[PDB]
């Protein structure tokens, strides 16, 4: 996997 | 539950079903009838998971008998086999599927023809001249490929069936305590008492 | 790397602009500072999908709150975030800093870690890159700082967070919340890297 | 019993809908809406008969969303019922579709809800006429009005209440003269002055600051005027 | 006709006769008042002593909602209790989600929408109570009065029950004579007098006085009952004014 | 509450009749007459369209005769909208049966289920019954050619020749007079039209005011064909029998 | 490989035309550019059935919304409806979309991931060949692109995917959405992977295949 | 609380009448005249825009509605009832057809779905019938051009030409004289305007008349190019200017 | 325990000049055990042909389901469904079971009765449409069929020539797959005549 | 007249006739008396029989070790409301390890009776209850009416000719209130009170029903030979 | 399998 600061 | 065979000949369908009921290291019974009459000219043999087999067979039996009373008419073997397949096809995507394999031997009175249907627990239906469920097939199919003819009599069919049981009794690991044989023809269903 | 800092005239939100899929930078110009009301903003860390879904629902709740009861408090906004983060803690990965300006309460900062607990603080840091600036931020933070001092504090802090954290980088976005209004700031690598 | 619930009478009528219309005038308040170039102005009479009432809480104008304002002609309970629903609908729309609900779309939505009450037996119609005003980002200055029948339409200008017809013809005669679809005026302040002036002429009554209630829609915000905002406006009219 | 037999049915006038009939049940009830003051609100109610066998001070009619709102009502007492039980659920869910205690205008609309909902269907009966309520929030003091129709307004002074007209006339004089405002401790004394003056319209049975108040200074913005010395001081003030 | 406005659609009269069923039958008695005649080698369905307008599109129209499957059709008498609800249900029921048994549904089983739905609306639910009477014309390999009728009561009966809708009293007398058991389809076609021609409330019976259908074994060798007559085909059969 | 590139007076999206089934190419010329509304188009990567099904569903609901509101649909409406749908299914609907279009508000370019996260940009790339494409976009992109420059950059970004990524191949599809104009869908804008002439014809002598039975099939009633 | 009206509000009277349907048809009779004429190469549907007030903007109220790109609808009777039927008609075209077959439904089947909705309002618990008659004009590949009337009962009939509402008796007589099977679309529009002038009393211009056609495909109204098979909507609403042009040569 | 490779089987469909061909093997087994040599995987609903490979219970179930739906379609539409429309119905019906799918690889083949255009399409088990000019392949020997079709196929083949190409593609692909073969059927489809041929192939 | 068809309808004068008809069912019911001191609370109930061959209808029900009521009107309705009180008393014990306050017991009954007077389909309760108890604030007596109105009293009586006993207790108020630490004398005062509601019939051994609760006395019922002391 | 640039 997913998009993850 | 283990060995169920079926042979369609000229004028009849012959079902052979093992008599042994085994749980653990004990043969609890050696005279078990693994079949239910669905209608006067339709017989279903069954094999698979303990409990599921009989519960499924009797459920189908009840539904076909209900139909017979409602319409005062006997459903064709083809119609019954299609009904049974749909029930298993529903079952396989249930929370707990019926783990039951069946052979449906019937005599169609309108067509004057014997009919043998092999249906597995997934709802996989096939019409066959001869059928088997479980490890039985691995011996009997090749044997019947060789010895089977389509124009055989009921007596020739029983001798052909004896040849299958002898082969299974020779090469099968488990003692299945012989078979109950039943014939389905124009005159209905009868049991061979001496096999 | 995200942080929110209260000061004399109100509060400033700060964030990097990096979104990652493993070691790949999916977005190098991300906006992690998001408006839930005119002068209530949040810093988003964790799952991009989860934090967006939450912020969208909170913005909906505060818009419906405003229609009925007028401008909500920063505490009210933090409560709505908490309620979503706490009640859905098993299915969410969201580390959110809520920052808002009231005329009565001035600048307020609420941090909401993974568990869904609420912590009201003079300043808050969060995200993977915050670990590297706990020492720096604790030593350099003062209460009632000026706007320019707070901007330098956030800039220097996130500069170090970005320098050490591979998961942080790109531009440093900042949002200034005061009685004057809402001011967006941006700081590019060529400036902050050589601090 | 064809007069008790929303089923057809022999002559193809819904008496409960017709009686809901008569409930509209129960408050004995006249409302007026006009469009400027940049703005939409709505004005309503404010009658506070009881001396014990807090006059600040006596209002028939509602801020539905940031952009949409709504004035109601009818009893306050049904008025507030409609207001709360419109607010929820406008909020849900923004969440689902990612942009501010237009005035005419909200009007249609509230009109469809009103239609359901005229067809479904267990729900009574609301005894209210809802006048929605905004400056739509596509259609510009907008006036859309809903009634208990579930009817709605856009308006160049409109009036609602007991003496609605006197106000309507007053506005009709102006737009015959001006030859245009709006008040050709730059500032909203002078559009409010126009609205109040033409209501004074039509009703034949003078107004103090506490006798009126004013709502103004501009681009990206709708707001109501305070007593002092109206007083300032009344002074400008008197000095011309 | 038959327009009055079913709730939520419009008459040819555009009236809901079942709601107007519920108002008659309110008019039949005992007198209850609300007085808005400088930094809060005061609630008072007439409790008819039907018999010597009634335990004094132990049939409390004024109800608290949350910790900062007071509610009093005239008419069918059970209907009032049902409305307050709802008010407490509404106030609880507001505080649960938004953290802050429910503002009085917010709370007023919660009851308003609920009572109005009981005029929408023939399967429910309108509320047989007018409810006077209010308290102190972030924006200061608020007094409200809610009627069977779901109609409510903000009030400087509010009165309902059998002696409403007597109480209203006495309330109007306070508003005229105190334009800059009335203090919390004064409002308690005035509340007692107005109940005693309003008792002239219900003077067969003698009565028991019950007062409560919210004040930013006197009660620290919380709802409290007026008891002991402060109650007896208010009764003595009222006794002196009738004579 | 709502009790005040309840008609109570599913109750008995003092005489032991179902009010709403009786009133539904009264409704159907004003509907265009529909006739079914069963021959030894096929079935005829004839139906009179309700007072036609000259500007009605006749060729692309369906009011009376509907197809349930390849072997079964119905003639409608009453509310068309009501009939279409029941027809779509009957069409689905036929396909459920085929899916289950890999065999076309026997005519009576389809009729019974559709009649059982109508029965339901007379005994429970508090709704008005379906203002529809059907003539079912169909074939199966058990009973061969079959005519049935169902009415709002949910009662169904089998027939050799039957009429529903308007002037059934007069129509049933004429059918009873001229019908015989060894009758052919072509003869049954003539009887159906002659009966409508005499019982019609219209001045003269014309092609534009009729719907016509046959179910013959007239296809090639031991298979059934459904023929829904086109306007021009009705015009030809009307001339061929000497009515116009 | 799918890309989106903003320019002066609108937005352009592009895609390759390879559909895989493990290491096998199932479709050499499949259409990955989908119409949500007349002037809102969608490039789809990931699970092929999911991208088509989710784009058709939101396209259906957008049409009904456009009719209801008497307004041309907005890109943010398609974006909001898609992301809320994908989020609800927690990434199990494997649709990775580049959503672009023009509406009364202006020209827009977004990306949506399967889990329901959205991104804004002037240039975006999704799919297995996104890194090859993004390398080209990062190298050659600039502010104030013309229409013809944006098409060139977009097709060059897809070509990088076609050549260097085994997941991408065959042709380049383009859709140009310019403000005040009809959206032009350029199916097979580039065809740089034409199959060369075969060395031999494998047309068999008639009767080569051994047959057991023939029969006429009845398709008629 | 809860909807306790789980019983039919439409029932058979001793005479066999369904009162609420009859009364719904009476409401349609009171409604403003609308008509539909079918040509060889198109269909026209038209109605008068009865303005509630001269201050009201009659452009915002659309009596003629697009259901699909190739199907249009007009009504006579209660406007609100029509508006919600159009909403439901548009949605059912998607849910029960387009989302299954990937194409728009043919006219007769969409009409069938609308008829079903109106029939249910005749039998379902705690509802009155819809107080509208619809005229639905449409085109599809296999049936060509068609025109359908839908009544409050849920009954629908295909028409060469017809009228509904106020002056429908006179308007139908007028159409019988003028209609032939060789009418071109422009001839049908001309007859539609003549027929409608008889029923209209006040102003008769492009601003007081609403008229739409189902004719040739409109590539210019599609909104995009690149797909040859997609050629654009056959439904087109005539502008105020386009009507006035045909009223000069009347 | 891989549902798509328990029973085994293959389907291939090709376009020619004003014609289409669709072929399938006849094998049904339970892994190593061959059970039936008469299990046909091609069905037709009017003039539209559907081949289905994969789990045999789902093959039988979907056939019965599409017969059901096409029968209702025809009653309401008063015309036979076309291949382009049927393709969309298959896609709709498969994606309806997105998170509990039928373990099948269906193949649509037929000629549009209006336009006369030959049409073929393939699907994955969740309804993704794979439209093709040339050929569609499906089953346990899909890799083999892809190789044979891609090399043997040429455009605008005559029905008699197309028969030889599709037959040789199926036969040689089936002979390199353990779970495919045991007989084969080829449908040659012209605008208004359909020929069905049973191929002689090695029975191992 | 036209406004008594159901509980959801108000009369033109603002009356609920179905609630008033439910109140009428209590007046037909056998007399029962409640009274308390500071230490003890006492219920006295005149039980009613069908005939000489029948048993005497039990009027008093135990709700907890510290609380119970006497009934007048529909006995099955008293069973429903007493069962509800038992559950509420029991909930207070299991969850909060807390004996339910007699005042809260009244509030809970009021709110349960009220819901039946505002909804279509349901009906009001057709029974009046006298609840006695001893909690943390001493002895209590409540009077429940199915209108929803609950009232805390020193003493009262409900049922046929209850006005006689109610007048007596109104005279005796000052005497019986100060009967502290003396159960038998408080009962005697209750038995003398109910005696003012008797006509032609007198208190017999299988006719009289007494119940008591107090400081060091659990709620206990006395019937048969156990009440022979007080005749 | 499923079809998956
Ligand atoms: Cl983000
Ligand atoms: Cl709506
Ligand atoms: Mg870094
Ligand atoms: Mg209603
Ligand atoms: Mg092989
Ligand atoms: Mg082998």
């Amino acid at each position: 996997x997913f998009l993850f600061x | 539950m283990d060995i169920i065979l079926g042979i369609r000949v000229q004028d009849s369908v012959i079902l052979a079903s093992s008599k042994a009921v085994t749980r653990g290291i004990s043969v609890l019974k050696d005279s078990d009838d693994k079949t239910r009459q669905l209608s006067p000219h339709t017989l279903m043999s069954f094999a698979g998971e303990a409990g599921d087999t009989v519960q499924f067979a009797e459920y189908i039996q009840a539904n076909i008998q209900l139909y017979s009373i409602r319409e005062d008419y006997e459903l064709s073997p083809q119609a019954v086999s299609s009904f049974v397949r749909q029930e298993l096809a529903k079952s396989i995507r249930s929370r707990r599927p019926y783990q039951v394999n069946v052979l449906i031997g019937g005599y169609d009175k309108k067509k004057n023809k014997p009919e043998l249907y092999q249906i597995d627990y997934l709802g996989t239906k096939v019409e066959l001249p001869y059928g088997a469920h479980g490890y039985s097939g691995f011996y009997t199919f090749s044997l019947l490929d060789h010895h089977y003819r389509p124009d055989m009599t009921t007596e020739e069919g029983l001798d052909l069936l004896k040849l299958c049981v002898q082969e299974l009794e020779k090469r099968m690991p488990m003692d299945f305590k012989g078979v109950i044989v039943k014939i389905v023809d124009k005159d209905g269903i009868r049991q061979v008492d001496d096999f | 790397s995200i942080m929110a800092v209260t000061f004399k005239d109100g509060v400033i939100l700060g964030a990097d602009s990096r979104t990652t899929t493993g070691a790949y930078i999916a977005n190098r110009v991300t906006d992690k500072l998001t408006r839930v009301h005119d002068k209530i903003w949040c810093c988003r860390s964790g799952s991009a999908a989860d934090t967006q879904a939450i912020a969208d629902i909170v913005q909906y709740h505060l818009e419906l709150y405003t229609s009925q009861y007028g401008t909500p408090s920063t505490e009210t906004a933090a409560s709505v975030f908490k309620e979503l983060c706490y009640e859905n803690k098993d299915n969410l990965t969201a580390g959110i800093i809520v920052a808002g300006y009231d005329d009565k309460n001035k600048g307020e900062v609420y941090t909401i870690p993974l568990g869904g607990s609420v912590h009201k603080l003079p300043y808050a840091i969060a995200g993977s890159g915050s670990t590297f600036i706990y020492g720096y931020c604790d030593k350099n933070f003062r209460e009632n700082m000026s706007k320019e001092e707070t901007v330098d504090f956030i800039k220097h802090s996130l500069s170090q967070a970005i320098k050490w954290d591979g998961s942080s980088g790109g531009v440093i976005r900042m949002v200034v919340l005061t009685a004057a209004g809402v001011e967006r700031l941006i700081f590019y690598p060529d400036e902050y890297e050589q601090l | 019993y064809d007069r008790h619930i929303t089923i057809f009478s022999p002559e193809g009528r819904l008496y409960q809908v017709e009686y809901a219309f008569k409930a509209t005038n129960q408050t004995n308040i006249n409302s007026l809406a006009v469009r400027g170039k940049d703005c939409t102005v709505v004005i309503s009479q404010k009658k506070v008969p009881d001396k014990l009432l807090d006059p600040t809480t006596v209002s028939y104008i509602f801020c539905i969303s940031r952009t949409i304002g709504m004035v109601v002609n009818g009893p306050i309970p049904d008025a507030r019922n409609a207001a709360l629903r419109a607010k929820a609908e406008a909020a849900e729309f923004r969440y689902k579709y990612g942009y501010d609900m237009p005035c005419d779309v909200l009007a249609k939505r509230m009109a469809n809800l009103s239609q359901i009450y005229t067809q479904r037996a267990y729900m009574r119609p609301l005894g209210v006429i809802l006048t929605f005003v905004s400056v739509d980002e596509e259609l510009g200055p907008s006036i859309y009005k809903t009634d208990p029948a579930g009817y709605y339409v856009g308006y160049k200008a409109t009036a609602t209440g007991p003496k609605q017809q006197e106000i309507t013809t007053n506005l009709e005669n102006h737009f015959k003269k001006s030859k245009i679809d709006h008040i050709n005026e730059e500032s909203w302040e002078k559009v409010v002055e126009f609205a109040i002036t033409h209501m004074i002429d039509a009703l034949g009554t003078e107004f103090s600051k506490n006798d009126l209630e004013v709502g103004v829609a501009t681009k990206d915000k709708f707001f109501t005027l305070s007593a002092e905002n109206i007083e300032e406006r009344l002074v400008a009219i008197a000095e011309q | 006709t038959g327009y009055d037999l079913s709730n939520s049915v419009f008459s040819p006038d555009g009236r809901n006769f079942q709601v107007e009939y519920a108002v008659k049940a309110v008019e039949n009830g005992t007198t209850s008042i609300g007085i808005k003051c400088n930094d809060g609100v005061v609630f008072a109610v007439e409790k008819l002593i039907t018999s010597k066998l009634l335990v004094p001070q132990k049939n409390v009619k004024i109800q608290v909602v949350d910790r900062h709102i007071g509610c009093v009502y005239s008419g069918l007492i059970p209907d009032g209790r049902h409305l307050v039980n709802r008010g407490r659920e509404e106030a609880a869910s507001f505080k649960k989600l938004y953290k802050t205690p429910i503002p009085i205008p917010a709370f007023a609309d919660r009851l308003g929408q609920y009572v109005q909902a009981h005029t929408l269907y023939n399967s429910v009966r309108p509320f047989g109570v007018s409810t006077i309520f209010g308290g102190v929030d972030k924006n200061g003091a608020h007094l409200y009065m809610l009627e069977p129709s779901g109609s409510y307004w903000g009030y400087k002074g509010a009165a309902t029950g059998k002696g409403r007209q007597s109480a209203k006339a006495e309330l109007e004089k306070l508003v005229d004579h105190h334009p800059e405002g009335l203090s919390a401790r004064e409002a308690v004394k005035q509340a007692a007098k107005i109940i005693y003056l309003a008792h002239e319209d219900n003077k067969e049975k003698d009565f028991e006085l019950e007062i409560s108040w919210c004040s930013l200074s006197e009660t620290n913005g919380l709802h409290k009952f007026v008891k002991g010395d402060l109650l007896q001081e208010a009764i003595d003030f009222a006794q002196k004014e009738i004579n | 509450g709502s009790r005040r406005y309840d008609s109570r659609t599913t109750i008995f009269s003092p005489e032991g009749r179902l009010y709403q069923v009786e009133y539904a039958l009264e409704s159907i008695s004003h509907a265009g007459t529909a006739i079914g005649i069963m021959a030894s080698d096929g079935i005829v369905l004839a139906a009179e369209r309700k007072v036609t307008s000259t500007l009605l599109e006749q060729d692309t129209s369906t009011e009376k005769l509907y197809k349930l499957n390849d072997k079964i059709a119905v003639a409608v008498a009453g509310l068309t909208a009501d009939a279409e609800i029941l027809i779509n249900t009957a069409r689905i029921h036929a396909q459920n049966y085929l899916k289950t048994y890999n065999e076309d549904i026997p005519v009576e089983i389809l009729v019974r289920r559709l009649s059982d739905i109508k029965q339901g609306y007379t005994q429970h639910g508090g709704l008005r019954p379906f203002g529809v009477s059907f003539i079912y014309a169909g074939y199966d390999d058990r009973y061969g050619y079959q005519l049935y009728t169902s009415n709002p009561s949910g009662n169904y009966t089998g027939w050799k020749a039957i009429s529903v809708g308007a002037n059934t009293s007069a129509a049933q007398t004429l059918l009873q007079m001229d019908y015989k058991d060894d009758m052919k389809v072509d003869d049954a076609i003539e009887l159906a039209l002659k009966t409508l021609s005499k019982t019609t409330d219209s001045s003269a019976l014309t092609y534009d005011r009729l719907e016509f259908a046959t179910i013959r074994k007239g296809a090639n060798d031991g298979e059934v064909y459904q023929k829904i007559f086109k306007p021009q085909e009705i015009k030809d059969i009307l001339v061929k029998t000497g009515i116009t | 490989t799918i890309v989106g590139v903003k320019f002066n007076n609108g937005v352009v999206i592009a895609a390759d035309t390879r559909s895989t089934q493990g290491p096998i190419v199932a479709d050499k010329n499949c259409a990955k550019l989908h119409r949500i509304s007349p002037k809102i188009w969608c490039a789809g990567a990931g699970t092929a059935a999911d991208t088509e099904a989710v784009t058709q569903l939101i396209g259906s609901n957008i049409e009904l919304h456009s009719l209801y509101t008497s307004r041309e649909p907005r890109v943010v409406s398609a974006l909001q409806m898609l992301k809320q749908h994908l989020f609800k299914y927690q990434g199990h609907i494997g649709a990775y979309l580049i959503v672009a279009g023009v509406d009364p508000t202006g020209s827009h370019l977004f990306s949506i991931h399967a889990h329901g996260s959205t991104d804004v940009g002037y240039y975006l790339s999704l799919g297995s060949g996104s890194l090859a494409a993004m390398a080209v976009l990062e190298s050659h992109w600039k502010q104030d692109l013309t229409k013809e420059e944006a098409i060139k950059l977009a097709s060059d970004a897809i070509q990088a995917g076609i050549w260097n990524d085994l997941g991408s191949g065959s042709n380049v599809d383009v859709c140009v959405m310019e403000i005040g104009k009809d959206a032009e869908y350029l199916r097979n804008y580039l065809t740089p992977n034409v199959r060369e002439e075969k060395q031999k014809s494998y047309k068999f002598p008639r009767g080569t295949t051994a047959v057991l039975k023939e029969s006429i099939v009845n398709i008629c009633d | 609380m809860t909807d306790r009206y789980s019983f039919s509000l439409t029932t058979f009277s001793p005479s066999g009448k369904l009162g609420q349907i009859d009364y719904a048809l009476t409401a349609v009779k009171q409604g403003v005249t609308s008509l539909g004429i079918k040509a060889t190469n198109g269909v026209v549907i038209a109605t008068e825009k009865k303005s509630s007030s001269p201050l009201a903007m009659s452009e915002t109220l659309s009596k003629v509605s697009l259901l699909t790109p190739d199907i249009g609808a007009v009504y006579s009777g209660m406007g609100p009832d029509y508006r919600v039927l159009v909403d439901k008609s548009r949605k059912v075209a998607h849910t029960s057809y387009k989302r299954i077959y990937g194409e728009y439904p043919p006219t007769k089947l969409l009409v069938s779905e609308v008829a079903k909705i109106m029939q249910e309002a005749t039998q379902s618990g705690g509802v009155r019938p819809f107080g509208v008659s619809l005229l639905i004009a449409g085109h599809d590949e296999f049936n060509g051009f068609s025109l359908y009337q839908v009544d409050p009962s849920g009954s629908y009939f295909p028409w060469k030409a017809t009228a509904i509402g106020k002056g429908s008796v006179a308007a139908k007589t007028f159409l019988e004289k003028r209609w032939n099977d060789e009418l071109e679309l422009e001839d049908a529009i001309h007859i539609a305007l003549l027929t409608l002038k008889e029923s209209v009393e006040g102003e008769f211009n492009g601003d007081t008349i609403e008229l739409a056609i189902i004719g040739d495909e409109n590539p210019d109204l599609l909104g995009y190019t690149g797909i040859p098979t997609d050629k654009g909507p056959r439904f087109r609403k005539l502008t105020s200017q386009e009507i006035n042009d045909r009223l000069e040569a009347l | 325990s891989d549902p798509s490779s328990i029973n085994g089987g293959i389907v291939v469909a090709m376009t020619g000049k004003d014609c289409v061909a669709i072929a399938c093997d006849l094998r049904l087994g339970s892994q190593s055990l061959g059970v039936s040599n008469k299990f046909e995987k091609i069905f037709h609903y009017g003039h539209v042909f559907l081949g289905i490979t994969g789990l045999a219970t789902d093959v039988t179930t979907l056939n019965e389901m599409f017969r059901y739906k096409t029968n209702l379609y025809k009653l309401k539409e008063e015309r036979a469904i076309e291949p382009e429309t049927f393709t969309q119905l298959v896609s709709s019906s498969l994606y309806e079971r997105r998170f509990g799918p039928y373990f099948v690889g269906p193949v649509v083949a037929g000629i549009n009765s209006k336009s006369g255009k030959p049409f073929i399409a393939g699907f994955d088990l969740i309804g993704c449409i794979d439209e093709a000019k040339d050929f569609i392949v499906s089953g346990t020997a899909s890799d083999q069929l892809f190789g044979m079709c891609e090399s043997l196929y040429e455009p605008n083949l005559e029905p008699e020539d197309l028969f030889e190409t599709i037959s040789q593609a199926l036969l040689n692909a089936a002979d390199r797959d353990a779970l495919s073969g045991w007989g084969a059927v080829v449908y040659i489809i012209k605008k208004d005549e359909v020929v069905k041929r049973y191929l002689k192939m090695r029975q191992d | 007249n036209n406004y008594d068809g159901d509980t959801v309808t108000f009369s033109p004068t603002g009356r609920l006739f179905q609630v008033e008809y439910a109140l009428e069912a209590i007046k037909q019911g056998s007399v029962t008396v409640g009274l308390r001191s500071n230490t003890h609370a006492v219920l006295v109930a005149l039980k009613r029989n069908a005939d000489e061959l029948s048993s005497y209808q039990k009027k008093i029900i135990k709700c907890d070790e510290h609380m119970g009521l006497s009934l007048a009107g529909l006995a099955p309705d008293a069973r429903v409301l007493s069962n509800y009180l038992r559950q509420q008393c029991n909930y207070s014990s299991l969850v909060f390890n807390r004996k339910l306050a007699v005042e809260r017991a009244g509030h809970l009954l009021c709110d349960k009776a009220q819901k039946n007077t505002q909804s279509y389909g349901g009906r009001p309760y057709g029974v009046g209850l006298l609840i006695i108890g001893y909690d943390k604030s001493g002895a209590h007596l409540l009077e429940f009416q199915p209108s929803g109105n609950v009232t805390e009293l020193y003493g009262t009586a409900i049922g046929a000719r209850s006005q006689g006993a109610k007048t007596y207790l109104e005279r005796t108020l000052d005497t019986f209130i100060k009967i502290d630490g003396n159960p038998d004398e408080l009962i005697k005062a209750g038995v003398e009170a109910i005696s003012q509601s008797l006509r032609d019939e007198s208190l017999t051994v299988d006719n009289l029903s007494i119940a008591i609760v107090g400081k060091d006395t659990p709620f206990t019922i006395y019937d048969g030979e156990a009440v022979a002391k007080y005749i």
